[PDB]
């Protein structure tokens, strides 16, 4: 029957104009997924690797970065700049892990020398490591949304050929 | 060129645990930022409200409300007058006595 098998190859087309549509909608799900934690483990791995942090506003990184998006530089570097203010200054002995930033960042006075603002230096950090975690985890995004879209567009295609 | 600045404490530096101390910093007048510094010196406090005792001078306090013996230690002062950081104050040995 001639007309019924236009009528089917018409339905494949259909199909296959909307497994495209698939493809890429169930290929962006996945890289955001994939991004939005390669960012939150690379920024973890950097403050545990080069600055020796493993906690911010008293939680452990996992938990904060739940709460507060790992490319919020302003709260980010807010959060930094108040736990240095109230943890390593006269009044308190509670934690102490976070304070070696100052020698880090340069902020120790040294007479002879200009001042180092506090806030100016770690949001330059703060800059420096969301950048960094932003753009692998693009890459991630980028590696997993096309990996997961060729799969789909494939996996759909040879069913719409049964 | 900037005078060295000069630490005391309020009401001294043998302190009952629990109560508190006052570090006074004293500095020539146009003082900006005084920073109250610790022997570790990644532990500081910094503070712009400044007061004057004579025309020449200009200071600022730090108070430590409950004093405990990972409070005790040495302390200084260094100021900073634009675009200058002073060199630091003498130390003030702050101690915690038991009762």
């Amino acid at each position: 029957g001639e007309i019924a098998a236009l009528a089917v190859n018409a339905w494949k087309t259909t199909a296959l104009k909307n497994a495209i549509a698939a493809a890429q909608k169930a290929g962006d799900a996945a890289g955001k997924i994939a991004g939005e934690s390669k960012g939150v483990e690379t920024i973890i791995g950097i403050l545990e690797q080069y600055y020796s942090i493993y906690e911010l506003k008293g939680t452990p990184l996992k938990s904060f970065f739940a709460t507060t998006h790992y490319t919020d530089i302003s709260n980010i570097a807010t959060v930094i700049d108040t736990e240095l203010n109230t943890s390593c200054g006269l009044n308190s002995l509670a934690n102490q892990a976070i304070c070696g930033l100052r020698t880090k960042l340069g902020l120790v006075a040294k007479p002879g020398q200009v001042m180092v603002t506090q806030k100016e230096a770690i949001t330059k950090m703060i800059t420096n490591v969301v950048h960094k975690s932003e753009i692998t985890a693009e890459a991630a995004k980028t590696e997993v949304a096309a990996t997961k879209t060729a799969a789909a567009i494939k996996m759909n295609t040879e069913a719409i050929e049964a | 060129d900037l005078p060295r600045p000069s630490i005391s404490a309020e009401p001294g530096t043998v302190i009952p645990l629990g109560s508190h101390v006052t570090f006074v910093c004293r500095g020539p007048v146009g003082v900006q930022t005084f920073r109250l510094e610790r022997e570790s010196r990644s532990l500081y406090s910094d503070t712009e409200d400044v007061s004057q005792t004579s025309p020449s001078e200009s200071e600022a306090r730090f108070r430590i409300d409950s004093v405990s013996e990972g409070n005790a230690g040495p302390y200084r002062c260094i100021y900073y007058k634009p675009p200058k950081w002073s060199e630091q104050s003498d130390y003030l040995e702050l101690l915690v006595k038991e009762a």
